[PDB]
């Protein structure tokens, strides 16, 4: 039998939420920016030998629609919190996401993975160690990714599934 | 106050004309950018560009004539200009307001409300309203969707200044 997982992809504008999702769903990358309003996807994968149906909600980085964003967080089971490794502000934004998710879901243990994207680029401003230390303080996994090269893409989403599965048991 | 027009096309077929009153009396700098982009007189402007995001029950957004993909646009003053004022509010259908990416990032992208959008007050500069052709804007919604992608190419086939 199958298991289904409701994943929600959040993070600041332009960090690569959609590029990550499209690499997972469609196996390609383009440099063109297509700004998100809202998109949803479904994909069947095998994780840890078990068949998994992934529901992916790709949200916009825009933060001014609290009523809708709260319902994303109520419904979602796990959250991919994305920043870009060459955007320090996007890394500073991360704790706001964790705070909002804990608030809306009324829990300090929500399935969450920290994702440092665009690791292919030569313009890093956020040290891996800084992000590793922040994920440790949260007790959550940290994964560096590149939607362009596909580095870490499967790992980031599949780790999130594993965090949900662990939490549910 | 100047009046400008858009002749709206759907995959190149005429839909109809939308005309706008531009509130130069209250928002002169923002009204003048839109007027001039509508005549093309600076050598660039709205003619040929598309409405890339049409969300029924909220708004029709367009104005990216530089990247042609909803990311671009520019003003007659440079790439961006500051928020001029927030005197006018998004009070209902027909309001014409500037799109932006945060404070003081006005370029050429704009939106026409199809309902009241009061949560945008104080964040987007209102500077005009539909005069004639609200039935054309309503007809544009057939081609939108919840995430704003359009099922046909909705373009400003022609535009200019009236009266
Ligand atoms: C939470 C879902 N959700 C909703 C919403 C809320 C409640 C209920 N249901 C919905 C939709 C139907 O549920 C899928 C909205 C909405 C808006 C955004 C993202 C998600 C949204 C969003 C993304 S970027 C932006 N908003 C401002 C945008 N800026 C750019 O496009 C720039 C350009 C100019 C360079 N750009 C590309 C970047 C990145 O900044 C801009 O100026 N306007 C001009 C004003 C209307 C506005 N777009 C827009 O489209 O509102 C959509 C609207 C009104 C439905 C609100
Ligand atoms: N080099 C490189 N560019 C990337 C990477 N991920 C995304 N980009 C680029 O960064 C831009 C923004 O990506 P996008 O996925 O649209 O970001 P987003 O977070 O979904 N933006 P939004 O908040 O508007 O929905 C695009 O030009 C895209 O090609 C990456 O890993 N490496
Ligand atoms: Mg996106």
């Amino acid at each position: 039998s199958m298991t289904e997982y409701k994943l929600v992809v959040v993070g600041a504008v332009g960090v690569g939420k959609s590029a990550l999702t499209i690499q997972l769903i469609q196996n390609h990358f383009v440099d063109e920016y297509d700004p998100t309003i809202e998109d949803s996807y479904r994909k069947q994968v095998v994780i840890d030998g078990e068949t998994c149906l992934l529901d992916i909600l790709d949200t916009a980085g825009q933060e001014e629609y609290s009523a809708m964003r709260d319902q994303y967080m109520r419904t979602g089971e796990g959250f991919l919190c994305v920043f870009a490794i060459n955007n320090t502000k996007s890394f500073e934004d991360i704790h706001h996401y964790r705070e909002q998710i804990k608030r809306v879901k009324d829990s300090e243990d929500v399935p969450m993975v920290l994702v440092g994207n665009k690791c292919d680029l030569p313009s890093r401003t956020v040290d891996t160690k800084q992000a590793q230390d922040l994920a440790r303080s949260y007790g959550i996994p940290f994964i560096e990714t590149s939607a362009k090269t596909r580095q870490g893409v499967d790992d980031a989403f599949y780790t999130l599934v594993r965090e949900i599965r662990k939490h549910k048991e | 106050n100047p009046t400008v027009f858009f002749d709206i096309a759907v995959d190149g077929e005429p839909l109809g004309r939308v005309s706008f009153e531009l509130f130069a009396d209250k928002v002169p700098k923002t009204a003048e950018n839109f007027r001039a982009l509508s005549t093309g007189e600076k050598g660039f402007g709205y003619k040929g560009s598309c409405f890339h995001r049409i969300i029924p029950g909220f708004m029709c957004q367009g104005g990216d004539f530089t990247r042609h993909n909803g990311t671009g646009g520019k003003s007659i003053y440079g790439e961006k200009f500051e928020d001029e004022n927030f005197i006018l509010k998004h009070t209902g259908p027909g309001i014409l307001s500037m799109a932006n990416a945060g404070p003081n990032t006005n370029g050429s992208q704009f939106f026409i409300c199809t309902a009241k959008t009061e949560w945008l007050d104080g964040k987007h500069v209102v500077f005009g309203k539909v005069k004639e052709g609200m039935n054309i804007v309503e007809a544009m919604e057939r081609f939108g969707s919840r995430n704003g992608k359009t099922s046909k190419k909705i373009t400003i086939a022609d535009c200019g200044q009236l009266e």
